[PDB]
RNA sequence: UUGGUGUGUUU
């Protein structure tokens, strides 16, 4: 374990394919830096997974790494206002606000992290059909 | 799931949708002009990965920072018998005369935010006034009134039609009638009226 | 002049090849066969007794989605012009159901096959739940446990898709004409080259390719269509097609009569 | 009726920016230093380098809203293949005989230079065109 | 909660006609017809069918707002034709084509069984 | 929750094909291939059964309310 | 808070939506908001009939 | 939550300051008055006793 | 916030309870449709009714004395659609044109002459745009020193109100003063300028219906060769910043007026990576086709600009805080994945990637700090703006 | 048909 004070005195690579110095020019992938400054590094730490830098209302988002980050902040601060299933005992509980969304689907862009907020077993929305096309000015 | 938000602008019945070659119609149509400045290209990547994982029938790992490129998704959508970059040739529902540009089209995960319109519609003729100041009350829950605030009065001054302002701050509010003695100038004058 | 060409037929779908009509008339057929087919479904629901794990209008909603037989339906009138104040046996198919998990252990699936027609303006075979095979238990309405008394009473009245889409006659309609774009009505978006990347239609092999030396036949028009009218099971596809044309005739004829009566 | 007539040499074609519209530049045969440029549609009338073009400008195709044409009537255009209507938008008496007429075919263009003795009648408002062959 | 009826798509009111004509006196021999209680499904079919005829010159329809089940159409034919007559003949031809269509379809399903 | 009746996009009735789908899953099928056998070919009636996740079992886990 | 600016009546408030099938000086009114708010039109000699109907 | 109060409009305590790797959320924070303050403990947070 | 922010209107009664607008009035109120609230005060007298109807009505507040220009123009779809409509190579059959000219409330009843008579009558869309704009207009513009021969087909000359040539875009019909709308206002009063927006928007919506327009993930992709060229260019830029490091950390660098050594160092860095971003985005703009959707939208100007397409496809550029490169939040480094004292662009927040390829996590986080700047700005300096504006008012 | 504090969310 490290807290923010030992974060001062460490040296991280991000993914375990970057620990061994790797092998091109393919226009699909992503470009890690070379880290050719230290010829002989002493890495002491490597991340378990980078999508573990997120918050709980942030790991829900499908591919956060392809957006303009105010929209990431907006999606995380809207994910809390989903209609869905809040706890499974809404028969006996008496609460001043409760709303069940009828037909909740686990998203086809699930993560690997949504196993650990159970959201694939309690979702709060649906898959409906996207069609990004100006049709009659109603989506101006 | 990328903030491209908004309200249900309009409702169309089933036939009036555009519809692709198989019969699939859509249900939610975000705007082209919602995209190119907001720069949310992840939303397109989600729609594409969605359509592929629907057709090959399983849930594709969209946890970020993998080697999942766009190229694998492109090749798989093509090699399962489709266009490579999403589009299908969609139609007018009012003619069937083909939509000149091919339309991008798929499933995506949607959600429902807690606001509705049935909780923020409110209008008010009259009604509940406070005892303390006789100006109409504050809050939705007691059917209050709106705050025709400072800077609204500022723009009324800018237009200048102050007779509207004398409507607003006299007549749809605490219109109130007092008396003055013309010598000491005050409002101490006790008012009995049926004895006058 | 106009010519029909059935290509496949089975009972869940039909893929025909309507040839030599205008484009508007074929798409008008499409709009009819989603929208204006008079059929029959569950219109007012009255729970006699419910104690379920599911709420009430929930189950009335799901019952509204349930496919009935309406083969005989045009000798049943519309609800809002049938000569009764509230429901009688001239225009209803009253389902009263009470399955009941008697015995205090286990799972009770109220299916479509247990749904009972009690009355109906018979003996028109309406309002039966549609059965794939006859061993088709079917639509998953409820899961009941210990003593959970579910006694429901439905009415069935006659609406179209315009009121609501629980009266959808049918499911999904393919539609295409000129699969090789010989009118250039459509324009491909393309990275590299238009011919390679857009894969051929399922009706590509029913016609020829274009030849590169040919000019743009500007006086040509679209002339051969293909559509796919599947079934929910509520009707059979031939009956769907027939009555959709029939209804569209009747609307056009009413427009004609209002012309001639204003005249 | 026809106020122009000449025959032209196709020297350049610019498809370029437009997939359906091309720009020709035709230098006259019968009297040179008569330069003619006409933007044109490919797929109504494809043209090619070094062909022959009979070019005619008229002001009335008789020998107010447009209905589509009957069969019973007839036009000057009946012996032609690409008929565009235009508007005379800029008429500039230039140099010695640098006399430039700018007539626009509604998004399409037509520059014409040459002798005064040909172009002298052209000072109008609505001028057609009628390409033969 | 201000949600209206969804039988406003086909049922006419009481003292409103189903077919409300007003002749447009800007140009000669043109008419405006206020159809009640429909959508495109009538209109496009009438449009292309009125298009190909010779004597018809101008015919065009608009749906003013798709959250209202009405639409209005413009109809100018040539000089001679009362255009109402032409539209009635148009209905005649359409039902002729479709009844032929139903006929051969019945025959073809008879064979295909 | 529990399977809906039609598709959301098209409108082919699917609700019957839940129990058959689980029984096909019991033998070790793959989910796309199972949808293939049930004749689900548009993706509309593929997302209406593929996504769907089941809560009403959890509601019957409540040992009797009455 | 109460004199220079205050709260008042005959207001209304909602959430909006675009609608290009409109002029430039037109704004859509939901029906219930038209029911709640009103306007005093003077009974004159040129508007009796409609106003009696609006009573009816 | 963070008690600077709201007295001081200073953008130094509202920065996403770069000790935040895996400890708070670089996405989540509300819109407006709270922004820069409110820190959601990350999906690898633990609180030392 | 300005004297249009209250405007009078007229009443249209609709079910389905929300407020309807025109979308040309979206610009003056500054409203989007992610849930705004707009109020509705009502007059209670005859006097105030006439007050509103003669002053605060929209057709009398078109021209803002803020900047003596019209501030009510065209927005997203009507604009990018009309630019797709009146390109030169756009032809329409007669039948669809019947409806399109039926939509104009001010059309007389006369079609134009179709700009081709034979072999099959077509139009071009500029005459249909000419149907809306009334009789008595002139507008002459020279962009870039065009001719009267017009090879690039930009520029604009209008006589009679019938278009003669030119791609009608934002810099004619947007908010720009001396544009089309201002000219109509000066030459025809308010009411015809009111009907201008009606005519144009209804026309181009009907046509942008029957055409259609969309945007797909391919539209931000260029071919592999241009990707190679952009990669080579930005790699050469990183070579240039390596030269900067080499000379400055070998103390070969000359100091600008008024800035000391680190300030001119960072200023050099800022210019050099901005040059990288500009040339790379320029190449990626140059390759893209014109049936490409995104280039049509930016070349219409209804939404977005050059830097949008550069950031989506070629390079996002340097992540900033307060104009500068990113502070070493820790000692000598601005995360714990880096070394000490490395002023390389990938350290202090230059996204080398596109948006499309994916970010390395560090680059994602530095863009999060960019959004953090934007959030704190938009919810902190509006304090000072409100207080200043109140004081100038009083 | 309360006041008065305080919290979170919308633009
Ligand atoms: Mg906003
Ligand atoms: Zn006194
Ligand atoms: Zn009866
Ligand atoms: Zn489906």
């Amino acid at each position: 374990y490290v807290d923010g004070e030992e974060e001062e005195t460490i040296m991280i690579a991000m993914t375990p394919e970057d620990l061994q110095t790797r092998s091109l020019n393919d226009t699909a992938k992503r470009i890690k830096p070379e880290m050719s400054t230290s010829s002989h590094h002493t890495f002491t730490h490597c991340e378990i997974h980078p999508s573990m830098i997120l918050g709980v209302a942030a790991s829900i988002i499908p591919f956060p790494d392809h957006n303009q980050s105010p929209r990431n902040t907006y999606q995380s601060a809207m994910g809390k206002q989903a209609m869905g299933v809040f706890l499974t005992n809404y028969n006996v509980r008496m609460d001043t606000m409760a709303n069940i969304l009828y037909y909740p689907q686990k998203p086809l862009a699930k993560t690997q992290a949504m196993e650990y907020l159970k959201f694939r077993e309690l979702p709060a929305g649906q898959n409906a059909i996207v069609a990004i096309a100006c049709y009659s000015g109603y989506n101006q | 799931r990328h903030g491209q938000k908004g309200t249900i602008g309009v409702t169309y019945r089933h036939e009036d949708m555009p519809f692709s070659a198989e019969g699939i119609v859509p249900d939610l149509i975000i705007n082209p002009h919602a995209i190119p400045s907001r720069m949310t290209v992840a939303h397109l990547i989600e729609c594409l990965l969605s359509k592929v994982g629907s057709i090959r029938g399983y849930e594709g790992d969209a946890t970020p920072f993998t080697d999942l490129t766009v190229d694998a998704v492109s090749n798989l959508l093509r090699d399962n018998g489709y266009q490579s970059r999403g589009f299908e040739v969609m139609y007018n529902g009012h003619t069937g005369k083909k939509l000149m540009a091919q339309v991008f089209f798929g499933p995506t995960y949607y959600q429902r935010l807690r606001h509705m319109v049935d909780d923020k519609i409110h209008a008010r003729a009259r009604g509940p006034v406070q005892v303390l100041t006789r100006q109409p009350v504050e809050g939705r829950s007691r059917d209050g009134g709106l705050r025709f605030g400072e800077m609204e009065r500022d723009c009324m001054i800018a237009h200048g039609a102050a007779g509207f302002l004398k409507e607003r701050l006299m007549e749809a509010s605490d219109a109130f009638r007092v008396h003055v003695c013309g010598i000491c100038g005050l409002m101490s004058v006790i008012a009995n009226l049926k004895k006058n | 002049e106009p010519k029909v060409n059935i290509i496949n037929a089975q009972d869940d779908e039909v893929e025909l090849m309507l040839s030599d009509v205008n484009l508007s008339l074929a798409n008008s057929l499409r709009r009819t066969m989603l929208a204006e087919v008079p059929t029959l479904a569950i219109d007012l629901v009255e729970i006699k007794m419910n104690t379920s794990v599911l709420a009430d209008e929930f189950i009335s909603h799901r019952l509204g989605l349930i496919p009935l037989v309406s083969e005989d339906v045009e000798e049943m009138k519309y609800s809002r012009d049938c000569t009764c104040e509230d429901y009688c046996d001239e225009c209803s198919v009253v389902l009263e159901l009470s399955a009941r998990h008697e015995g205090e252990e286990g799972t009770t699936d109220v299916y479509s096959s247990s749904l009972i027609k009690v009355s109906g303006p018979g003996n028109l075979n309406v309002g039966e739940p549609v059965r794939r095979d006859d061993y088709d238990q079917g639509i998953l309405l409820c899961k009941l446990r210990n003593h959970q008394e579910l006694n429901i009473r439905c009415i069935a009245k006659k609406g179209i898709a315009k009121e609501h889409a629980k009266w959808s006659p049918c499911s999904a309609i393919a539609f295409e004409y000129d699969p090789h774009n010989k009118l250039k009505h459509t324009d491909f978006w393309f990275e590299v080259d238009a011919k390679k990347e857009w894969p051929d239609s399922k009706y590509a092999t029913w016609e020829e390719p274009p030849k590169p030396g040919e000019v743009f036949d500007y006086k040509a028009k679209p002339n051969r269509f293909y559509m796919t009218v599947e079934t929910t099971g509520s009707l059979k596809a031939n009956q769907v097609f027939s009555r959709g044309i029939k209804t569209l005739q009747e609307k056009l004829a009413n427009v004609l009569f209002e012309l001639e009566n204003s005249r | 009726s026809a106020l122009f007539d000449d025959i032209f040499t196709v020297q350049t074609v610019d498809n370029g920016r437009y997939n359906k519209v091309s720009r020709i530049i035709g230098i006259s045969t019968t009297n040179s230093a008569i330069k003619l440029t006409l933007d044109i549609n490919n797929e109504m009338f494809p043209v090619s380098q070094d062909d022959s073009l009979t070019v005619t400008l008229a002001n009335s195709l008789s020998l107010k809203s447009w209905r589509p044409p009957k069969p019973t009537d007839k036009s000057l255009a009946d012996d032609y293949d690409y008929v565009m209507f235009g508007t005379v938008y800029k008429f500039e008496e230039g140099d010695e005989d640098k006399i430039k007429v700018y007539v626009s075919f509604g998004g399409l263009l037509m520059c014409l230079e040459g002798g005064y003795k040909s172009l002298a009648s052209l000072k109008q408002d609505n001028l057609y065109i009628l390409i033969r062959r | 909660m201000n949600a209206p009826d969804r039988f406003e798509l086909f049922i006419l009111p009481d003292d409103v006609p189903k077919l409300k004509i007003t002749p447009d006196s800007r140009v000669p021999n043109c008419i405006i017809i206020k159809f009640e209680r429909e959508d495109h499904t009538l209109a496009n079919l009438l449009r292309e069918e009125l298009a190909l005829y010779p004597d018809v010159t101008f015919v065009a329809y608009k749906v003013e707002h798709p959250l209202f089940a009405n639409f209005v159409m413009r109809l100018q034919t040539e000089e001679g034709t009362r255009p109402k007559q032409a539209l009635e003949r148009a209905c005649a031809s359409i039902i002729n084509k479709l009844k032929t269509l139903d006929h051969k379809f019945n025959e073809e399903w008879n064979i295909k069984n | 929750m529990i399977i809906p009746v039609r598709c959301f996009s098209c409108g082919k009735v699917v609700g019957d094909k839940w129990d058959a789908y689980l029984r096909l899953l019991e033998e070790g099928k793959q989910e796309g291939d199972a949808l293939d056998e049930l004749k689900l070919k548009r993706y509309c009636c593929r997302r209406m059964v593929l996504t769907h996740v089941d809560l009403i079992e959890k509601f019957l886990r409540y040992n009797p309310l009455e | 808070g109460n004199l220079m600016g205050k709260r008042v009546d005959f207001s209304a408030r909602t959430v909006i939506s675009g609608d290009p099938n409109l002029e430039l000086d037109q704004v859509g009114v939901p029906i219930s908001i038209a029911k709640t708010l009103s306007y005093p039109e003077t009974v004159t000699q040129y508007n009796i009939h409609r106003l009696t109907e609006y009573v009816r | 939550n963070t008690p600077i109060g709201r007295d001081g409009k200073l953008a130094k305590p509202r920065q996403l300051h770069n000790t935040h790797w895996g400890l708070v959320c670089p996405a989540e924070t509300p819109e407006g008055q709270a922004c820069g303050l409110v820190k959601n403990l990350s999906l690898l947070s633990g609180i030392s006793i | 916030l300005h004297k249009m922010s209250m405007m009078a209107h007229r009443v249209k009664v609709m079910p389905y309870s929300t407020f309807r607008l025109n979308l040309s009035v979206t610009s003056p109120y500054n409203a989007d449709f992610d849930g705004d609230e707009m109020n509705l005060h009502v007059p209670q007298s005859e006097e105030t009714r006439a007050e509103l109807s003669q002053l605060c009505a929209v057709p009398l507040q078109i021209v803002s004395p803020q900047s003596n220009k019209p501030v009510m123009g065209i927005v997203q779809d009507t604009l990018c659609g009309v630019r797709k409509m009146t390109l030169r190579d756009t032809f329409i059959e007669y039948e669809q044109v019947m409806n399109m000219l039926f939509w104009v409330p001010s059309w007389d009843g006369v079609v134009p002459q179709p700009a081709i008579l034979k072999p099959k009558p077509l139009w071009t869309g500029k005459q249909l745009l000419s149907i809306a704009i009334p009789s008595g207009i002139h507008l002459q513009r020279t962009d870039g020193g065009n001719s009267l021969l017009s090879p690039k087909d930009n520029g604009m000359l209008i006589v009679d109100g019938k278009v003669m040539f030119g791609v009608v875009d934002k810099k004619t019909v947007g908010s720009g003063g001396g544009g089309l709308i201002h000219t109509v206002m000066r030459e025809k009063g308010p009411k015809i300028c009111a009907e201008l927006f009606g005519n144009i928007q209804k026309v181009v919506n009907y046509w942008l219906l029957h055409n259609g327009f969309s945007i797909g993930i391919g539209d931000a992709i260029a071919d592999a060769s241009t990707m190679k060229e952009i990669t080579h260019a930005i790699s050469s830029a990183k070579e240039q910043v390596q030269e900067i490091i080499y000379k400055a950390q070998h103390n070969e660098l000359e100091l600008k007026p008024g800035m000391t050594l680190r300030e001119s160092f960072e200023g050099e860095v800022s210019r050099t990576l901005n040059d990288a971003r500009d040339s790379a985005g320029r190449s990626a703009e140059m390759n893209l086709k014109d049936l490409n959707n995104v280039k049509q939208m930016v070349s219409a100007g209804s939404k977005g600009s050059f830097i949008n397409i550069a950031q989506m496809s070629a390079c996002v550029g340097q992540q900033m805080v307060e104009g500068k490169r990113i502070a070493f939040g820790f000692a000598d480094r601005s995360l714990p994945h880096f070394t000490k004292d490395d002023f390389s662009p990938e350290s202090k927040g230059f996204v080398e990637n596109s948006y499309l390829r994916g970010l390395t996590p560090q680059e994602f986080f530095f863009h999060a700090m960019a959004g953090r700047e934007g959030l704190i700005d938009t919810a902190v300096k509006t304090a000072e703006t409100g207080y200043i504006q109140r004081r100038l008012v009083k």
